C-alpha cells in the first residue's frame, strides 16, 4: 500500500457503475418471489 | 435457454465496474436502497433481498468474491 497504488474508492465505483441498477432490478424481482 | 436472463446479465457486468473487494460493500448499498425505495417490509422478502444480492458475486462467476458475508438487516 502506498500514496500512488490503485487505491480503491468503492463509493465512486459504485456511482460510476450506476449505482448497479440492473443489480437493483434484479434484486427486487428475486426479493418480491419470496414464499 | 443456456444464456441468463438478460437484466441479470447487465447487472452482472456493472459488477465487472468494480474491484474485487468493494463489491459486497456496493451490493449491501443496492440491497438498502431497493428495500428502502420500494418499501419492502415483508420478512421473508426483506431476508430474501438481501440474500440476493450477497450471491450476486457467485450467480455471476466474480470468483475472486464468492458470497458475501451476512450482515444484520436494518
Ligand atoms: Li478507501
Amino acid at each position: 500500500a502506498g500514496p500512488f497504488g490503485p487505491r480503491p474508492k468503492c463509493p465512486s465505483q459504485f456511482v460510476s457503475a450506476h449505482r448497479l441498477s440492473a443489480c437493483q432490478k434484479w434484486i427486487h424481482k428475486q426479493a418480491t418471489s419470496a414464499g | 435457454p443456456e444464456q441468463r436472463p438478460p437484466l441479470l446479465r447487465l447487472c452482472c457486468t456493472q459488477l465487472h465496474q468494480q474491484n474485487p473487494q468493494c463489491t459486497c460493500s456496493t451490493l449491501r448499498r443496492a440491497a438498502m436502497a431497493v428495500r428502502t425505495r420500494q418499501g419492502i417490509s415483508a420478512s421473508s422478502q426483506v431476508q430474501r433481498l438481501f440474500e440476493t444480492a450477497r450471491h450476486l458475486p457467485k450467480t455471476c462467476n466474480f470468483a475472486g468474491v464468492g458470497v458475501c458475508p451476512f450482515q444484520a438487516v436494518p
